[PDB]
């Protein structure tokens, strides 16, 4: 073929069939001839191994080379994929997303989904043709952008991060348009994705066909993957800040502040909880029902007053609707996290988990913004008793080098001596850590 | 290769390459940097050429089908039919079988 | 520095004192191609020893003689730029003086008569630039040395022995520079192999038999000899008393009527002194005990002539009997042992299946060149060539050295070549480790490792291609005429012109030049790496290579690495290494004798450094003085120890000196974890320059040096004063100081500007100075791209802030201020080249033209006469930058279209529209357009307006430097006609030309005015000239492709705003990505109304372990404050006053116990003038490990009026409400990262295909198509999606009918169409079909 | 020290 | 080693600790470098095999 | 083991797509075999529906 | 798809070098023999039956 350059190229097959033929007619043209058996031995052993050289390079001898530097390829090395209606961009976090959708670039979306906004751009009169169509959307034109919203409806797009290590590196999601190059990803996701923000791309893909829309929106879809299928745990679930929020709404305290409130209820608990009096929970009881118990649909209870804070009462309001009232009040955990949306999924099903899961990841995080978690410098609270250890590991170690220029321990009874005080005493100082930190 | 060899010489005694006048001149009569240029034709090079990127890539990937035609041409000429057969239903019988005859 | 440098020097914060200054960062670059190219150094490397090693050519006929005088090297046919211009390397020509000579007189002993003499020219050679860096067609490269094990020899031994692993063996290797590696090792059964050229092992003897040692010689060689007696038909042993250690006496040791040592009875040490002090030197030994020996030498029996033994053969009671009836009164046998003295040889020579010298040379040329049997000439020349003939081998001086030092030779000259006491030594020492006196060495260590620099490989290069050149000449002899012969026919320099070129350009170790900022292309120079050629492959690569060596230690930084793959094998040079001549890393220390350090300075091998005890550099002293601590930290061997100050030999410089450029610039570094303070110093070569560029508010004060020693910022040669400053240009006018220039005044300085480097980024140089500005040596003239007043900027100094955000921060996503845009902060300029050609087609010439089918003026609107769009105009995706035209393959249309073309009537055009367009995504302003036309092509007024805007340039370009010449040189001839000669009101009136002509009274001034009138003359006529080589170049040359009639650049700039999916990044690791842009009433903000820049999610903090990033917070908030502060000051009632509080202030933190260093007082002006300029942001510089500490950083906070944790009360922009807990917010140093979202995101629905596989292919305007693999086909299955997955694999792929059937259902709104197997399976049966098997689709 | 014993 | 990092992050630690740090950080990058080349594998191996 | 396991499966365009492409052909071309197109990775290599 | 008519029969090498040789095989041939046949270096007597 010619190149762009108008230089030819040529696949390697072509000079080993040139060697083949060659010989082959030089062959017939000496036996014609009445050549010596010397030479017709010769050129057929020749033809042979041109043949050789064909079929496999290296098998049987020197490889043939176009120059010493490469050798040619031949059809055994030929015997020994790329997608239309892709792309892909650089991730970020997109909080605002429910679990089934995802943010997706205009620019992204009109080229994905070009020849659908055709169709439907000639379905309706926005086009006489769809030549026109196309003339007309390179323009971007007006009234082409709310086409093109008109075709991704109830459209689902498969999102794909490498590597794939299991099936939860490709789910679909429900794009929604937005401005921007960045595809916005959602958070509960990150984890199966092992995605995160400091760079990673993604590539989009877009199911065609009804069958293969169908089966993104029934099999592939995020929200309908909730648990890994490897331990049967949730594998959407929140993570860090969600948690970071949720903890600091539910925390015990002294709580002198806002101790003593019946909460008329966990509306009137969380209007008082946002207007005064009430910070980082409170001490106090609230009025909220509960209920919800199981074996029969009735639910109910008669009276449901405990002691609670207001991050634990506003928990309540943000529909659990699946009982485990003791569940809620214990403070959040991301392990207690991760185990109370799964509860919720079994007892309460599936729709209304992924719902209860979009409500504890928006509190969780709306809660963790106001919390005014920071680290300073002085955040890291050192022991005094770390000099203490220290010294007193420096006089064992002198006891230890004393005792050893005695001649009562050996070498390596020493250094093990050693080894193990100096371990024991990095015990002691994490010890010291946790427990300065740990009362208050 | 006579080409070759004078261009060599040159090489050796001026000090730097030739230019099409002077291989021309040193060629001799019927040759000039019009012949010499247009001379010059090279073997073809090896699409299995090796290419340093990530994944082993030869040559042959990087270049583009010209000789199939792309997918909304298709369409577009369908198009174009379909439309020349609707412009074609609303002149009379005569008027299009004329167009269609020419 | 002038004016103190501005005086922004800040503080020090630190009290360790550098005793020296940190060397040329680029010196192991300069250095090494400086030593390369020479000047007939008559020294070892550079070309010069090339030439030494190939000539003389000898005559293959015992006449001819080539041989060579001297090189030269001429100046280079075109400058940098225009090699950049044109894509031609930036190189010299080199010449050669040969003499061929005739090779003596027939008959006449020696020194033939004539001698035909010439300068040959052998090509071009590339010149390294000012920064160390080459131009190599165009573009710039960089040259990375390369670390290896180098040539030399090895003693080790196997860590996994045998499959059972209960055993060990020992081995030796020498390795050559040039040649056969040799390779000694024991096997399991303790014989000795040797491996030629790593080849299969044949016993150890042959390659002594191959020397010409005999069995005896060989067995006198590796044996001490016991000698066994025979007199008075009794048996006796001269005994040496020492070789009865540790055994049981098998018969009575006695000896003059006195039994020493009792049958059966252990041998004591009182035995062997009892036998010493007697001095016993010969026992009774029964006939069993010697014929356990093996005899070291032939006997016959004397009196026959027939042998009875032969040399190595194992003694038996036949054979001592037949020795004792010959009457043989001495036997020589070999002493052993099982431990200290093994035999080994004597095994090997029985597993040896060679007799003799011819059998083993035979022996060893079948194992080279199988398949034929040698001439005994052939095995003699073939075995001679292997070792002993330095045209085939050579260990190199370095690698003599290595051997000699390894072997306790006296000296390290020597030969290349190896000799046979080389080899003999070398069997000897491993026998002698395997024997246990003595041990292997480890090979990992720096002491065994070396780097070969840009001269090295080069010279290596070249070496080859002149090596090929002697080739030729060699055959160039016997042919042709062999009377008449000059050196000009006899050398063709192609080869050698090959060689150095596929050196510069193919090589691996050749690398596009790194420039995205000043830093990245300073690391580069300084980069080591242990691949390429001679070197890992990365499956050699495992964990002992990559580790970090103890012996890095000021030599190698242990922080900056890559991350990935090459981890361990590309590295950094430390800041104060050196490389010496042997290619050994050197690092510094301070010789210190008694207590007291000297200033002395000595530059230590790792070889030598493991001799001496050395004290970290941190280690308190009472100044001079002596040594001020009881017990120091010290170092020496492997081992860390405590030490008394008299054992202290030397001691490190600077912490710096662990640490390479890049990881200096981390601010409290001893902070930060090491992974990711990795992670910090990689990512700032990644950071991109912004036009609003700050030096940080935390600097670590290495970010001046390397503005320096990076040549983007141009620096005052000498003392001086600014004569003209300019956006263009400088102009500086010496001898303000110290009066320097003498004999012609003033310098001319031309800055950089709007320049495109490789990147697409722009660099750019702008003015430091102003008019009449008094600057020192070395002090700032102008500031290049990401620099501020001479400090280097990455990136900006931002307002942040710690705290959770929305979500909008999760997983190191980042929140900004719309402010940031507002204020054009992180903000980059960039500047794209795009090229079209016009070529010669079979069909017709493609022409670049304005006239293109069926476009409208609209679209033609930006395009000159020519079809090149116009300097200045604003072009958009979409947009024409070249219009071009190429012959249509043609074709008639559809009817359906003659009929539509019919019907508007529009004619169709032989030609077919091919401009080049402005990709999707792009856009911007031309700033240029560069065309080469074919030369004596027809030209038009492409070509000509070009043309003639370059003949104005440059005859401006004479003009002005005329005019500083002019104004240069007559300024001083006018102080100097004055003295003596006063003519004030006089000399101001005639014309400058007639100042000449005006003589002066006899006096040595006279001649200065002489000769500032030659120079004139002469410094004009080679501007001239120089004008004249411009208005040469321009209107000729260019030297074209073939086919290829025009050339169009159309350089295009964009500026890039940061937007949410660009990457941010701070020096300690911590990176993410923009997630949100909130305007401005959103953004947390300070009491007094102040939003932050940007907010940080802690969580990022905690698990990564660097603690920096809080500290330069902290600092960076203290800093924030105090300039503002000064701000204030500068706002109302100036004073000096404010001086004396600055001045109280630095000293202050000065004044805090420890103290870096001081400053104060200076003159008012002076001080207003840094005043203003250190008060819009006060500086500071923390050292590496001595750097500012905590109670220091809490002192300037309370300046700053504190909070001292660094935290504040900060209000929710949203509610007005204050965030529940106070939060630290301070001034972080943050950079924008190379990785835009711009350049990543694309998409594709269709487009174009490749040709044999049909697969969708990455088009020009097409963005292509995404791979979906092996894992992602799982995936598909495991959700058992199979129409998704037969869609991945028909319909989005290669299936042709698939493809358009699927696109048309589309428009049209369909279902999946019926599949096709994919194009590359129809490939693949075609190709098994090709291969002869019959492959059969089959029905049911 | 961290991971790896080193961190 | 015999001795102990005395010095913890927040009051940072002298340059032999740190470098005689850098060895574990730098085995612990390329571990994970291999770690993902080498889990692919395995991950293909179970794939082709169940 | 599933190494030994994996090399062992019958159908010549799963294994030949497997490793080894040249010994699994002429063992394949030689005994005359069908691929009855039973697994997923003959059907893959087809383009089918698996 | 082409031909190319060979003046004289060329053996597969599939069949000849991989090991075990399937025609190596079949005709009870070591490597060796059918090697020194094929290339020309001996002849192999074939169907004497006396
Ligand atoms: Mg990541």
């Amino acid at each position: 073929v010619p190149l762009d350059g108008g230089r030819f190229a040529t696949s390697d097959l072509n000079d080993l069939y040139r060697r083949v033929i060659n010989r082959n007619n030089r062959l017939k043209r000496l036996l014609d001839l009445a050549a010596p058996d010397i030479i017709v031995r010769n050129e057929k052993r020749m033809l042979q191994e041109a043949v050789d050289a064909l079929l496999d390079n290296g098998r049987r001898g020197r490889a043939i080379t176009g120059s010493n530097k490469r050798p040619l390829k031949s059809l055994a090395d030929m015997i020994k994929k790329r997608v239309d209606y892709s792309g892909r961009s650089v991730i970020t976090v997109g909080p605002y997303l429910r679990l089934h959708q995802c943010g997706l670039p205009k620019k992204m979306a009109l080229e994905l989904f070009k020849p659908f906004i055709y169709g439907k751009l000639e379905l309706r009169g926005l086009a006489t043709t769809i030549k026109a169509a196309k003339k007309m959307v390179e323009r971007e034109e007006a009234v082409v952008w709310d086409i093109l919203d008109e075709v991704i409806r109830e459209h689902p797009v498969l999102l794909n991060r490498a590597p794939t290590l299991h099936r939860l590196g490709i789910q679909a999601f429900e794009p929604v348009l937005i401005e921007g190059k960045a595809i916005q990803l959602h958070p509960l996701v990150c984890a199966a994705y092992n995605a995160d923000f400091d760079g990673d791309q993604m590539a989009v893909h877009v199911p065609l066909t009804l069958e293969a829309q169908l089966e993104a929106r029934a099999l592939m879809m995020s929200t309908n993957n909730i648990l890994s299928p490897a331990n049967g745990e949730p594998i959407i679930v929140p993570s860090q800040d969600v948690v970071l929020g949720l903890y600091y709404m539910t925390r015990d305290c002294v709580n002198a502040k806002g101790e003593g409130m019946v909460l008329t209820g966990p509306k009137e608990a969380e209007r008082l909880y946002r207007s005064g009096l009430a910070s980082l929970h409170a001490r106090v009881k609230v009025r909220i029902t509960e209920y919800e118990k199981d074996a029969n649909g009735e639910l109910v209870a008669k009276t449901s007053l405990k002691d609670t804070t207001v991050g634990r009462a506003i928990l309540w309001m943000i529909v659990p609707k699946g009982l485990p009232y003791s569940i809620v009040n214990q403070a959040l955990g991301k392990k207690a996290i991760s185990k109370m949306l799964n509860t919720c999924y079994r007892i309460l099903g599936l729709k209304p988990t992924v719902i209860f899961a979009d409500q504890i990841m928006y509190t969780g995080f709306a809660y963790a913004a106001r919390s005014g978690a920071s680290v300073g410098i002085d955040d890291m609270v050192i022991p005094e008793k770390k000099h203490e250890i220290i010294s007193e590991a420096e006089a064992e170690v002198a006891e230890i080098q004393e005792q050893f220029q005695s001649g009562l321990v050996t070498a390596g009874e020493r250094y093990n001596k050693v080894i193990d005080i100096w371990a024991a005493a990095n015990d002691r100082v994490s010890k010291a850590m946790m427990d300065n930190l740990q009362t208050e | 290769n006579k080409l070759n060899r004078i261009s060599r010489q040159m090489l050796q005694e001026m000090g730097r390459e030739p230019t099409p006048e002077e291989l021309a001149e040193r060629m001799l009569m019927p040759e000039d940097k019009i012949r010499k240029v247009l001379k010059i034709a090279k073997e073809p090079i090896s699409m299995e050429t090796p290419i340093g990127d990530d994944e082993d890539s030869h040559l042959g990937d990087f270049i583009e089908d010209t000789t199939l035609e792309l997918p909304l041409d298709s369409a577009t000429t369908e198009s174009l039919r379909a439309a020349t057969h609707d412009v074609l239903a609303g002149l009379t019988a005569r008027e299009a079988k004329v167009l269609r005859m020419r | 520095y002038s004016y103190t440098e501005k005086k922004r020097i800040r503080k020090d914060f630190g009290k360790r004192p550098q005793v020296l200054d940190v060397p040329y960062l680029l010196s192991i670059q300069l250095d090494s191609f400086q030593k390369f190219i020479e000047q007939d150094p008559e020294g070892q490397y550079g070309l010069e020893a090339a030439f030494r090693s190939v000539f003389p050519i000898q005559s293959y006929s015992g006449n001819s003689e080539l041989q060579y005088v001297s090189y030269r090297l001429g100046e280079p046919v075109f400058d940098v730029q225009e090699c950049q211009i044109r894509g031609v390397t930036y190189s010299a020509p080199l010449r050669v003086k040969l003499r061929l000579v005739i090779y003596e007189r027939e008959a006449p002993e020696g020194t033939v008569k004539d001698i035909k003499e010439q300068e040959v020219y052998m090509g071009e050679i590339p010149l390294m630039t000012d920064n160390g860096t080459f131009v190599i067609n165009g573009t710039e490269r960089v040259i990375v040395s390369q670390l290896h094990r180098s040539p030399g020899v090895f003693f080790d031994s196997d860590k996994g022995k045998t499959h059972s692993s209960g055993k060990v063996l020992y081995n030796a290797r020498i390795i050559p520079y040039r040649g056969s590696w040799l390779d000694f090792e024991f096997d399991p059964k303790d014989n000795l192999f040797v491996r030629i050229d790593r080849r299969r092992k044949l016993p150890a003897t042959i390659i002594l038999r191959a020397l010409n040692y005999t069995t005896e010689q060989i067995l006198d060689l590796f044996f001490e000899k016991v000698i066994f007696e025979i007199r008075d038909n009794k048996l006796q042993m001269e005994l040496v008393p020492e070789r009865l250690r540790g055994e049981t006496a098998s018969f009575d040791i006695e000896a003059n009527g006195k039994v020493y040592v009792e049958k059966g009875r252990r041998i004591t040490a009182r035995h062997i002194r009892q036998l010493e002090k007697d001095d016993v030197k010969l026992i009774e030994v029964p006939v069993e005990y010697i014929a356990g020996k093996v005899v070291a030498k032939d006997y016959i029996d004397e009196s026959t002539g027939e042998l009875i033994c032969a040399a190595n053969m194992e003694l038996s009671l036949d054979l001592l009997a037949k020795l004792s009836q010959s009457g043989h009164k001495r036997i020589e046998t070999l002493f052993t042992n099982d431990l200290d003295h093994g035999p080994y040889i004597s095994e090997t020579l029985r597993v040896d299946p060679t007799n003799d010298r011819l059998s083993a040379l035979v022996e060893i040329y079948r194992m080279m060149r199988p398949g034929e049997p040698p001439t005994r000439e052939a095995a003699e020349s073939l075995f001679e060539n292997l070792f002993f003939s330095e045209d085939r081998y050579d260990l190199s001086a370095v690698g003599r050295m290595k051997f000699n030092r390894s072997l306790l030779r006296e000296e390290i000259e020597g030969s290349g070549i190896l000799s046979k006491d080389d080899i003999i030594d070398v069997m000897k020492k491993l026998i002698d480790i395997r024997n246990g006196k003595g041990e292997v060495d480890d090979i990992d260590h720096l002491g065994n490792r070396r780097i070969r620099s840009v001269g090295e490989m080069a010279e290596n290069q070249f070496r080859v291609g002149l090596v090929r050149v002697e080739r030729a000449v060699k055959e160039r002899l016997s042919l042709g005429d062999l009377d008449t012969l000059m050196p000009q026919d006899m050398i063709n320099a192609k080869p050698i012109s090959a060689a150095v070129k596929e050196f510069f350009g193919s090589s691996q170790l050749s690398q596009f030049m790194d420039q995205n900022n000043p830093l990245s292309e300073i690391t580069h120079k300084r980069r080591i790496s242990a691949l390429g050629p001679g070197g890992l492959t990365r499956e050699r690569a495992g964990f002992e290579v990559r580790d970090v060596h103890p012996t890095h230690y000021g030599r190698v930084c242990p922080i900056e690495t890559p991350e990935g793959p090459n981890i361990g094998l590309i590295n950094s040079l430390s800041v104060y290494a050196q490389t010496n001549e042997y290619g050994f890393l050197e690092t510094p220390y301070r010789k210190v004798t008694d207590g007291v350090v000297t200033d002395e300075i000595h530059y230590l091998s790792a070889i030598e450094e493991g001799n001496y005890v050395i004290a970290q550099a941190n280690s308190n002293l009472d100044e001079e003085g002596h040594f001020v601590e009881d017990l120091v930290t010290c170092r020496s061997k492997g081992e860390s120890s405590l030490f008394s100050r008299d054992q202290v030999d030397y001691m490190d410089v600077s912490t710096q000196q662990v640490v390479s450029v890049g990881a200096s610039l981390i601010p409290f570094l001893e902070h930060d974890d090491a992974n990711r303070a990795l992670m910090g110093a990689n990512m700032q070569r990644q950071a991109v320059p912004t036009l609003r560029a700050d030096k940080p508010l935390v600097g670590t004060g290495m970010e001046r040096a390397v503005a320096v020693d990076s040549g983007v910022t141009a620096v005052a040669k000498r003392g001086g004063v600014v004569q003209y400053v300019d956006a263009s240009r400088i102009v500086i006018k010496v001898n303000e100081d110290e009066m320097y220039p003498g004999e012609a005044g003033i310098d001319i300085y031309n800055l950089t500007k709007y320049t495109r480097s490789n990147q697409n980024t722009c660099i750019n140089q702008m003015p430091c100075v102003s008019l009449g500005e008094p600057v020192e040596r070395g002090d700032v003239l102008a500031d290049g791209p990401s620099t501020d007043l001479g400090e280097l900027a990455l990136g900006q100094n931002m307002r942040v802030a710690f705290m959770p955000w929305n979500g909008y921060n999760f997983e190191d996503s980042i929140l900004v201020s719309e402010r940031v845009v507002q204020e054009d902060r992180f903000t980059t300029i960039h500047i794209q080249e795009l090229a079209c050609v016009s070529r010669d087609t079979k069909l017709g010439p493609e022409e670049i033209t304005a006239d293109i089918p069926n476009v409208g003026e609209a679209a033609l609107s930006k395009l000159d006469e020519s079809g090149i769009v116009y300097i200045g105009a604003e072009v958009t995706g979409g947009d024409i930058l070249v219009g071009k035209v190429t012959p249509k393959g043609e074709t008639q249309l559809t009817p359906e279209e003659k009929l539509l073309r019919a019907i508007f009537g529009e004619k169709a055009s032989d030609v077919k529209d091919s401009s080049l367009r402005v990709p999707n995504g792009v856009s911007g302003t031309v700033i240029d357009v560069q065309v080469f036309t074919r030369d004596g092509v027809e030209k038009d007024k492409r070509a000509l307006e070009i043309e003639e805007m370059q003949l104005k340039q440059a005859k401006k370009d004479l003009s002005e430097e005329l005019q500083i010449l002019e104004a240069g040189l007559f300024s001083r001839i006018r102080a100097v006609l004055v003295a003596g000669g006063v003519e004030a009101e006089k000399l101001d009136k005639l014309p400058r030309d007639r100042w000449l002509e005006l003589g002066l009274t006899d006096e040595e001034k006279q001649n200065q005015l002489e000769q500032l009138a030659e120079q004139y003359d002469e410094l004009k006529h080679e501007f001239e000239k120089k004008l004249e080589a411009k208005r040469r170049k321009i209107t000729q040359g260019d030297d074209l492709a073939p086919g290829v009639l025009k050339i169009v650049k159309v350089y295009l700039a964009v500026k890039r705003r940061i937007q949410p999916g660009d990457k941010m990044a701070g020096r300690h690791g911590n990176k993410g990505v923009i997630s949100k842009i909130n305007p401005i009433e959103d953004m947390p903000y300070d009491e007094n109304g102040t939003p932050v820049d940007i907010v940080l999610n802690p969580l990022g903090v905690p698990s990564r372990m660097n603690i920096g990033q809080i500290l330069e917070t902290h600092l960076g908030m203290a800093a924030k404050g105090i300039g503002d502060k000064i701000n204030a000051m500068l706002k109302q009632q100036q004073e000096v006053a404010k001086l004396r509080e600055f001045i109280q202030r630095a000293y202050d933190l000065g004044a805090d116990v420890r103290q870096k260093v001081d400053l104060s007082t200076f003159s008012d002006e002076e001080v207003m003038r840094l005043a203003e300029n250190l008060r819009k942001g006060m500086p500071i510089a923390t050292p590496v490990f001595d750097g500012a500490k905590e109670a220091e950083i809490k002192e300037l906070l309370k300046l700053g009026d504190l909070p001292t944790s660094g935290q504040i009360r900060l209000y929710d922009g949203r509610t007005g409400e204050q965030f529940e807990r106070p939060v630290t917010v301070g001034y972080m140093y943050m950079l924008k990262l190379n990785h835009l979202v711009d350049d990543k995101m694309h998409a594709r629905s269709t487009g174009s295909y490749s040709l044999v596989t049909q697969q969708p292919l990455g088009g020009k305007a097409q963005f292509g198509g995404q791979r979906f693999g092996e894992m992602e086909v799982w995936a598909l299955e495991a959700y058992g999606a199979a129409y998704t997955l037969q869609e991945m694999l028909t319909v989005k792929s290669d299936d042709v009918n698939g493809r358009t059937k699927m696109y048309k259902n589309i428009v049209d709104g369909n279902h999946q169409m019926e599949p096709g197997m994919p194009e590359s399976f129809n490939v693949l049966l075609k190709e098994i079909r090709s291969l002869g098997i019959n492959i059969e689709l089959e029905d049911e | 020290t961290x991971x790896f014993x080193s961190g | 080693i015999e001795t102990p990092i005395t010095a913890n992050f927040r009051e940072g630690l002298n340059v032999l600790q740190y470098f005689i740090s850098t060895h574990g950080a730098r085995k612990g990058l390329a571990d994970t470098a291999l770690k993902t080349a080498n889990s692919g594998y395995l991950t293909r191996r179970l794939v082709d095999v169940a | 083991g599933i190494t030994k396991a994996s090399l062992a499966t019958e159908s010549f365009i799963s294994a030949a797509s497997f490793q080894e492409t040249t010994r699994v052909l002429t063992e394949a071309a030689v005994a005359g075999k069908r691929d009855e197109l039973r697994g997923l990775k003959e059907n893959v290599i087809v383009g089918r529906l698996i | 798809m082409g031909h190319i008519e060979l003046a004289s029969p060329t053996a597969h090498i599939w069949f000849l070098k991989s090991l075990p040789s399937r025609i190596g095989l079949l005709l009870d041939m070591p490597l060796r023999d059918i090697e020194r046949v094929l290339y020309f270096e001996s002849y192999v007597v074939i169907e004497g039956g006396m």
